[PDB]
């Protein structure tokens, strides 16, 4: 797993490795309100379901 | 001209801050935490390694008795057989048939090369802070070496600098610890003159050249085999090689906010938490007369493409009308959006084009060119990518400005509703005053 | 047989442990504090000793012109005058009458003698307790070095003894301290890199070895009189020397709780305060069994004069009557009055004397002879001398027993008033009951 804080990983003799990830998701903003509620869905999807 | 500044303990975080001193133009600095150290201080409890038995020969009394000895060494064992009947290869001395006695002796002893390969038991707390922060504003660029604590002060470049105690008081080093060449054990260990036979601590010393030693790894002697020189014992195996086999983890492995641990001295390196207060007084050289810089007027802000991505994925311009053409200092006065650059050079030609990495749906800040001001709004899309690697440039803020579109949706929404609440009041009102004045 | 106890933290107090194992007969140990030592951790942070200032020859330009070149020298100064005509014994060279330069420079530099005569400016936290202890029972003496803390275990004839953490965490350095020779001083000293000239710290360098020197001590230069070579200067005098003779008080003349300050390391000795819990282990061969113990019966307990004084101003005198005659374990159950002698020799006359240190006008303790007990009143009266050379023996109570003569007054007064108070409740509730029925 890679959180937006990231994660590291060593591989035998190799260097360590960070890897990040971006707040990246599948609905669409600046759409209809059934689209923005998606958008902010797959970002934090536990507090959009209690706000709405 | 004194000032203070709160700035984040990110490695690698280009944090830049504004100075708008009232008689002249407005300056931006730029600072960043090339490496960071915390160091913890030490209190050394016991050396421990492998041991190794010392058995000397016996000393077999022809005809005779012997007695036991006591002596004062570590996990000293000494008995005396009687009734034996040793044998050589030529023959079997002792001529007397049974009237002989054997003394078996053995003790214990630090091994050859406990000086190069030993492990320390410390003590650790209150541990100290140390960076190296790269200072860079108009024509100064320069890295220092500095004590993160409120009493060291370093001039760059005729300006001091004093960086306050770090926010927090976390250190991820328990009470007790263990270190072996390069790692770092979080261990509770026995206390000095009680350890137990076959696990780690079965001998203790205070230093590695001390003369002491405590042992105790249950040493006992058994009676020779009839007609037969050996010295027979039996001991619990050593507590130094059962321990590199069942440590179990490390600290270098599994220390949070990704914090590289090094030996040698022992020191956590790059571990992102809390801010460190900044404290300067700039002379008055740095500055320039607001009279030499240039005037701008009628600033507007208009922004081309945005995308909330990790790097500078956002593109700004920014038209006005100026007298003479210099240089300006550019800032942002919200951190929802960061700038690449603290300088820019204006023209007669009125636009100048700038990078901003943000990471909300909708960001709003107000950037201001020398003494202009202009608020910038825009509506960002998803990046696509989904893991990169390298950190985030951003403050990652993620709450969308009220003009933002789902903040509009909902102001509007609620608008209605509080239209319809108030024409039910109004009518309750208009009913119950008609009924009153009845 | 494990046990545990807590004895004062009080140089050469006899403390007395009382041991009952069910199955042998009373053990009586006796721990004393001979020595003790609080030693704190300690972090460098500058050295300052006096500064020395250099002053290289001037270099007199004759028909010409000389300019000034910085350099990288501890507040380092340099300037060139023009329209010198300087005069030596022989006569005034520089041939020219008015076009010449003289060019005077001096910096600052750490003296010669730094490495034997300088002040240290540390920072003290979190001391650690080590204490020698004399531990003396049966017939076994002895005296071992022990630190407080409850992870160092120490084995005197058998018996393991564990020394607990100290009840109280007060320690007389603050939080920083400058030392000189045998003298420590609560200070707080300024900054590195920020010290101010005249006062301690004008000149600061990281180690006494250390090549970086800070120096700010206002250093300035001044215009050669006319015909004259001297390169004129002033400087602000030092300010470790003004420290030395405005540095004021000392801690060694301040601390509290009557401890000494020494130096190298430094360290606070015989610091009465707080208590130390101690855990032991004994063998079974320290006790005696039950039945070779003489036999104890019908204890009586007389005291024959008292007198509440420093010293043991108590005799006390017990009957009985004995089997046999041996050796029984004297102990008070009681801290009201402490007994001198921890042995005594039983015989079958039937009387054994005492002696008792007490500090209460009227005390009440019970004593045990091997196993017997017995209860022991007296009234003892005060003593004449006013002051003593010596430390105190008992352990400070003043409360008397209720069985003294002023609370046999109190108890005889507040008896009356409640006899009177229930006459006046029964005749009321009488008198209530009669009303009641009619
Ligand atoms: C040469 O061989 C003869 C073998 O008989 C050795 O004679 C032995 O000498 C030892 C001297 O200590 C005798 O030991 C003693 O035995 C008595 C009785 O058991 C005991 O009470 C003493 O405390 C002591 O242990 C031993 O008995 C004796 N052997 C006999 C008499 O048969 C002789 O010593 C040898 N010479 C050498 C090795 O130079
Ligand atoms: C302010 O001064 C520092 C140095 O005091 C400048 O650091 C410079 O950083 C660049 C890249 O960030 C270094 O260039 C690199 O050189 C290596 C050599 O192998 C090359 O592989 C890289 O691709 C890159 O070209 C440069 O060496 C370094 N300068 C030094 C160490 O003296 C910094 O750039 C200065 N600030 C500005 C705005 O220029
Ligand atoms: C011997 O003594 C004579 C005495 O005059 C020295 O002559 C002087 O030389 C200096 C250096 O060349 C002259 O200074 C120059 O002045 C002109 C202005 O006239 C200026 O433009 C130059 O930049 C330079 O500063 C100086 O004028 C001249 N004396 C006179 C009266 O003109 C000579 O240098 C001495 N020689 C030795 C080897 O000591
Ligand atoms: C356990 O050991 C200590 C130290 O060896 C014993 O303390 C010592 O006690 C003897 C007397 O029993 C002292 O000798 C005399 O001391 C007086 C003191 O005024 C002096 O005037 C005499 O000239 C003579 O030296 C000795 O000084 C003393 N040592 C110390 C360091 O205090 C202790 O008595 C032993 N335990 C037992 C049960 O004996």
């Amino acid at each position: 797993p890679v959180p937006v804080d990231g994660m590291e990983y060593h591989w035998g003799n190799n260097d360590p490795v960070r890897l990040w990830s971006q707040l990246t998701t599948e609905g669409k903003p600046h759409g209809w309100p059934h689209q923005i509620v998606q958008y902010y869905y797959g970002l934090y999807p536990a507090a959009t379901v209690s706000a709405v | 001209y004194e000032h203070s500044t709160v700035m984040p303990n990110v490695v690698g975080f280009p944090y830049k801050a504004h100075i708008e001193r009232p008689g002249y133009s407005p300056l931006t600095l730029q600072m960043q935490v090339v490496e960071t150290s915390l160091e913890p201080t030490l209190n050394l409890e016991y050396i421990t390694c492998e041991y190794k038995t010392v058995v000397p020969s016996p000393y077999v009394k022809c005809c005779g008795a012997s007695e036991c000895s006591t002596k004062e060494k570590p996990d000293y064992q000494c008995k005396v057989y009687t009734g034996v009947y040793p044998f050589m290869w030529g023959g079997a001395y002792c001529f007397c048939d049974s009237e002989n006695t054997q003394l078996s002796e053995a003790y214990v002893d630090r091994s050859d090369v406990c000086r190069h390969d030993h492990a320390s038991a410390y003590k650790a707390h209150t541990a100290s802070l140390k960076a190296k922060v790269r200072v860079m504003y108009g024509n100064v660029n320069q890295t220092v070496d500095v004590y993160v604590n409120g009493d060291h002060a370093v001039t760059i470049g005729g300006t001091q600098f004093i960086f306050g105690p770090l926010s927090s008081a976390w250190t991820p080093f328990d009470n007790k610890i263990v270190v072996y060449k390069d790692e770092v054990f979080n261990q509770d260990f026995p206390p000095y003159g009680s350890g137990q036979p076959g696990r780690f601590g079965d001998i203790q010393s205070r230093t590695v050249e001390s003369n002491d030693l405590y042992a105790n790894t249950a040493l006992k002697l058994a009676r020779p085999s009839p007609g037969m020189v050996h010295v027979p014992y039996t001991q619990t195996p050593s507590g130094f090689k059962y321990w590199l086999k069942e440590k179990g983890t490390a600290l270098n492995t599994k220390a949070p906010f990704g914090c590289q641990i090094k030996t040698n001295p022992v020191r956590a390196m790059n571990c992102a938490v809390g801010n460190i207060p900044v404290s300067m007084n700039l002379p008055d050289s740095a500055f320039t007369r607001i009279v030499e810089a240039p005037t701008i007027i009628d600033l507007t802000c208009t922004v081309a493409t945005c995308t909330h991505s990790s790097d500078f994925g956002g593109v700004l311009t920014l038209t006005y009308k100026t007298d003479k053409n210099g240089d300006c200092s550019v800032h942002s006065h919200s951190n929802v959006a960061t700038l690449q650059e603290a300088t820019a050079k204006v023209k007669t030609a009125g636009k100048v084009t700038l990078h901003f990495s943000t990471a909300s749906a909708s960001p709003s800040f107000v950037v201001s060119l020398c003494s202009a001001r202009a608020t910038c709004s825009a509506s960002c899309e998803p990046p696509k990518d989904h893991i990169v690697p390298y950190a985030a440039s951003h403050s990652n803020v993620v709450f969308p400005d009220m003009s933002g579109t789902a903040l509009s949706w909902v102001q509007k929404i609620s608008g209605g509703l509080g239209a319809f609440a108030i024409g039910a009041i109004l009518v309750l009102v208009v009913v119950t005053c008609i009924g009153l004045r009845r």
